C-alpha cells in the first residue's frame, strides 16, 4: 500500500538434475553455494551439485526410509531421517574410505522428520513425539530437551545468528527455542490449520511460516504479532515448504498444484508463477547468495530455478 | 527494520548474469 | 581438466551401480504390515523366520524381499502415509479379541470400534487408490474358544446371525467392502494364517502371486 | 590403510620383472591410482593412470607401446609388466592411492616402494629456483613460472605441491594453492596471476629441508620438473 511494487517477475529453469530414481523428500542447500544433499526412500545419500551438475557421493544404508538430510556448513558431517529412529550421522572426508559411521544415535520414540546442524558439534532432530531436542555426536546423548507442544513437530528453522531455533508443530502454532536455557520464549498463533515447514527471516527480526490453510504470514519478535497476511480465493490446496530469499525481500511458497508461486513482502502479488513439476513439490531450497532456487519433488526431478 | 533489510536482496536477485 | 575428465567417469560408474541397486530392489515386492494395538505382532513374524520400524527378509521358491512393519508408533495418519505412498500390498492384521474388552479410559470406544476406525482411515484414503490391503487372520482358536463360551450378537445387534465357527469366520469378510467407495479400482483380500502349522505361509505366499500383477497390469492400462 | 610394494632385485635390460604392491583396508574400486617413480637423479614422472573400475587409461608419449598395467579387484593384487626395458630408465617406483570430485584432496597415502636397479604435444613446466641456503623462519617465499594461459570456468590454480620429506613418500599437503589439506596445519598462503604463483611460507619449523615438488592439473601427463630444494 506504501512500498513501491516490484512487478512482475519471470523465473526460468537454469539446470534439471536427473540419475536418481527415489522420491526427493528434502533438499538441504550448503552455506558455500556449491553444494546440496537430498534425501531418497531407498537408503542412498545423494549429493548434487548445480554448476557441474554431477553427484559426488552415494552409500547404500541400513534404514531404507529417509525423511531428511542435514548438510554442514563446513562441509563436514552428513546426517539422514528415517522412521525408524536411527539417525545415522555420516562424514565425507574419511581416510582409506568413502563415506563411514562412528556414532550412532538413538533414543527416539517418534519418527524422526527433519535435521538441522546448529554447528559442527551439536545437532538438532525433529521427533513424532514432541521432542525436537539438541543432540550431540562425541557424548551420544541429547543435551537439552524442548517440550510444550500439544502435538509432534515435523518441521524446524535455524537463525543465521546461530543462537536460538523456532519450531511449529501441528498445533497451527510456532514456539522460539533458546540452545542456552532451553524452552519456550514466545507463542505465536493464528494459523487456521496445521503447518508442514516454517522459514527464518536472514536478519532475524521475524519469521514466515505456511499452513495448509492457504494462507501465509510472518510472525514479528518485537511486535509479537504478524505483519501482513496472504490470503488467496482460487486456491483450496496449502502450502508445504515456504522459504526467504537471501536478505527476505521475496517470499517462496511450494503448493500442491504441481508448482511453487513467488509473494512480494508487503505487496501480497504473485509476481513469479513456477510449473513444470509433473508430482507434488516436497521441499525448495535457496542458496545464501540468493541467486538460484532448487526444487525438490516426487517425481526426482531436482530442477533449478535462475 | 522493515525496508532496511529488503534492499539487500532487491539488487541481486534480478540483476543476476548467470554468475 | 583432469579432474573435471575424471568425474565423467565416475558419474558413469556411479549412476551405472544405481541402475543396478535399482534393478535389485525393483524385484523385491514391499510388504507393509500393520494393525491394531499387539494384534499379533510378533507371532506373524516368527513363522517364516525358521523356513519405530521393523525390516525383515525372507525367500521363498527363489523371490527375495523385504517387509517392513509400522511396530510402535503413536502419530497421525496425515503425515505418516506421506512416507508410504506407492506401497504394493499393506497386510492389515485385524484382532480378534478386542470386541470382548471393555471400553477404554481414553478411547470414546472400543478397542474393535479403534480397529475399524483405523481400516476406514486405511482404505477409503485419496492418496492411494490402486494399491491393495490384504487381511491377515491370526489367533483363530481362541477366537472360536471364546465366541463358543460368549455369543457375538450380543455387541453387534445390526444382525441375528447364528453362532458357529464358519459362519461367524465368513461373515467378516462382507462386512468390509460396504465402506469402501471406489470399487472399480480396489480390492480386499482376506486368507485365514492358522497359528498351529507352518506350511500355511505357501497358501498365502502364492496370494502375493495374485496382487503383484495387478499392479504390473497396472503398467498396461488395458484395465 | 598401509600399500605395500614389493619385487625388488636385479634385472637385465631388455627383461622382464614383475612389480607387485598389496594394498587393504579401503574401497579399491572407489579411488584412483597412480604409478608414480622417484629416481636419485632426477625428480618424479608420471608413466600411467587409470579411472576407477577399469575404466578409461592413457599413458605418455614415450611409454605408450612399451608397458602394460593390469587391475584386480576382488584379490586386491596389482600387475606390472616390463617388455623390453632400457637401461636410461632406473627409478624407484611407487604405488599411489587417489581420488577425484568436487573440492577433492587426493594423494594422501602413498607407498614406500623398492629399489628396482637395472644394469648395463608434450607440455613442459619450467621452475623458478633450484637449492638456495635460507634459515629457518625468515618468511620464505617460493614462486613458480607457467607457459601455459589459465581461463577456466571455475577459476582456480590446477597445480599441487610436493614435499620429499627423507624417511618416507612426498605426500601432498598443499593442493589448488588456496586451501589447506589434512594433517598440515593453516599457515600458508597462495596468490599470483594466472600465469605466476606466489607461495609464501611463514614460520618454518626445524628439519625442512626436503625439496619441493610443482605440477599441473589440466592434462594427464603430469609434468613434474626439477623443483625447488631448499639447504639448512
Amino acid at each position: 500500500n506504501n512500498i513501491d511494487p516490484v512487478g512482475r517477475i519471470q523465473m526460468r529453469t537454469r539446470r534439471t538434475l536427473r540419475g536418481h530414481l527415489a522420491k526427493i523428500y528434502a533438499m538441504h542447500w550448503g552455506t558455500d553455494s556449491r553444494l546440496l544433499v537430498s534425501a531418497s526412500q531407498d537408503g542412498k545419500l545423494i549429493i548434487w551439485d548445480s554448476y557441474t551438475t554431477n553427484k559426488v557421493h552415494a552409500i547404500p544404508l541400513r534404514s531404507s526410509w529417509v525423511m531428511t538430510c542435514a548438510y554442514a556448513p563446513s562441509g563436514n558431517y552428513v546426517a539422514c531421517g528415517g522412521l525408524d529412529n536411527i539417525c545415522s550421522i555420516y562424514n565425507l572426508k574419511t581416510r582409506e574410505g568413502n563415506v563411514r559411521v562412528s556414532r550412532e544415535l538413538a533414543g527416539h520414540t517418534g519418527y524422526l522428520s527433519c535435521c538441522r546442524f546448529l554447528d559442527d558439534n551439536q545437532i538438532v532432530t525433529s521427533s513424532g513425539d514432541t521432542t525436537c531436542a539438541l543432540w550431540d555426536i562425541e557424548t551420544g546423548q541429547q543435551t537439552t530437551t524442548f517440550t510444550g507442544h500439544t502435538g509432534d513437530v515435523m518441521s524446524l528453522s535455524l537463525a543465521p545468528d546461530t543462537r536460538l531455533f523456532v519450531s511449529g508443530a501441528c498445533d497451527a502454532s510456532a514456539k522460539l527455542w533458546d540452545v542456552r536455557e532451553g524452552m519456550c520464549r514466545q507463542t505465536f498463533t493464528g494459523h487456521e490449520s496445521d503447518i508442514n515447514a516454517i522459514c527464518f527471516f536472514p536478519n532475524g527480526n521475524a519469521f514466515a511460516t505456511g499452513s495448509d490453510d492457504a494462507t501465509c504470514r510472518l510472525f514479528d519478535l518485537r511486535a509479537d504479532q504478524e505483519l501482513m497476511t496472504y490470503s488467496h480465493d482460487n486456491i483450496i490446496c496449502g502450502i508445504t515448504s515456504v522459504s526467504f530469499s537471501k536478505s527476505g525481500r521475496l517470499l517462496l511458497a511450494g503448493y500442491d498444484d504441481f508448482n511453487c508461486n513467488v509473494w512480494d513482502a508487503l505487496k501480497a502479488d504473485r509476481a513469479g508463477v513456477l510449473a513444470g513439476h509433473d508430482n507434488r513439490v516436497s521441499c525448495l531450497g535457496v542458496t545464501d547468495d540468493g541467486m538460484a532456487v532448487a526444487t525438490g519433488s516426487w517425481d526426482s526431478f531436482l530442477k533449478i530455478w535462475n | 527494520k522493515v525496508s532496511k533489510a529488503a534492499a539487500d536482496l532487491m539488487a541481486y536477485c534480478e540483476a543476476h548474469a548467470k554468475e | 581438466s583432469a579432474e573435471d575428465k575424471a568425474a565423467v567417469e565416475r558419474s558413469k560408474m556411479i549412476d551405472r551401480n544405481l541402475r543396478e541397486d535399482g534393478e535389485k530392489a525393483a524385484k523385491e515386492v514391499k510388504l507393509l504390515l500393520l494393525g491394531a494395538g499387539e494384534s499379533g505382532k510378533n507371532t506373524i513374524v516368527k513363522q517364516m523366520k525358521i523356513i519405530g520400524i521393523v525390516e525383515t527378509h525372507f525367500t521363498d521358491k527363489d523371490l527375495y524381499f523385504k517387509m517392513f512393519d509400522v511396530g510402535a508408533q503413536r502419530s497421525e495418519r496425515k503425515k505418516w502415509i506421506h512416507c508410504f505412498e506407492g506401497v504394493t500390498a499393506i497386510i492389515f492384521c485385524v484382532a480378534l479379541s478386542d470386541y470382548d474388552l471393555v471400553l477404554a479410559e481414553d478411547e470414546e470406544m472400543n478397542r474393535m470400534h479403534a480397529s475399524m476406525k483405523l481400516f476406514d482411515s486405511i482404505c477409503n484414503n485419496k492418496w492411494f487408490t490402486e494399491t491393495s490391503i490384504i487381511l491377515f487372520l491370526n489367533k483363530k482358536d481362541l477366537f472360536e474358544e471364546k465366541i463358543k463360551r460368549s455369543p457375538l450378537t450380543i455387541c453387534y445387534p445390526e444382525y441375528t446371525g447364528s453362532n458357529t465357527y464358519e459362519e461367524a469366520a465368513a461373515y467378516i469378510q462382507c462386512q468390509f467392502e460396504d465402506l469402501n467407495r471406489r470399487k472399480d479400482t480396489k480390492e480386499i483380500y482376506t486368507h485365514f494364517t492358522c497359528s498351529t502349522d507352518t506350511k500355511n505361509v505357501q497358501f498365502v505366499f502364492d496370494a502375493v502371486t495374485d496382487v503383484i500383477i495387478k499392479n504390473n497390469l497396472k503398467e498396461c492400462g488395458l484395465y | 590403510v598401509q600399500l605395500v610394494e614389493s619385487g625388488g632385485g636385479l634385472v637385465q635390460p631388455g627383461g622382464s620383472r614383475k612389480l607387485s604392491c598389496s594394498a587393504s583396508g579401503f574401497a579399491f574400486s572407489s579411488f584412483g591410482m597412480h604409478w608414480v617413480r622417484q629416481a636419485p637423479e632426477k625428480g618424479l614422472e608420471w608413466v600411467a593412470y587409470i579411472s576407477s573400475g577399469s575404466g578409461t587409461i592413457y599413458y605418455a608419449d614415450t611409454v605408450k607401446g612399451r608397458f602394460t598395467i593390469s587391475r584386480d579387484d576382488p584379490k586386491n593384487t596389482l600387475f606390472l609388466q616390463m617388455t623390453s626395458l632400457r637401461s636410461e630408465d632406473t627409478a624407484m617406483y611407487y604405488c599411489v592411492r587417489s581420488i577425484y570430485y568436487y573440492g577433492s584432496s587426493p594423494f594422501d597415502f602413498w607407498g614406500q616402494g623398492t629399489t628396482l636397479t637395472v644394469s648395463s604435444s608434450d607440455i613442459v613446466m619450467t621452475q623458478a629456483t633450484s637449492s638456495v641456503p635460507v634459515t629457518p623462519g625468515e618468511s620464505v617465499s617460493i614462486s613458480c613460472r607457467s607457459s601455459k594461459s589459465l581461463l577456466h570456468s571455475n577459476g582456480n590454480t590446477y597445480l599441487y605441491w610436493f614435499l620429499q620429506r627423507p624417511g618416507q613418500s612426498p605426500q601432498l599437503l598443499i593442493y589448488r594453492m588456496s586451501n589447506l589439506a589434512s594433517g598440515v596445519p593453516d599457515r600458508f598462503s597462495g596468490s599470483g596471476s594466472g600465469t605466476a604463483f606466489t607461495l609464501t611460507i611463514s614460520r618454518l619449523e626445524a628439519e625442512d629441508v626436503g625439496v619441493y615438488y610443482c605440477m599441473q592439473h589440466l592434462e594427464y601427463p603430469l609434468t613434474f620438473g626439477a623443483g625447488t630444494k631448499l639447504e639448512l
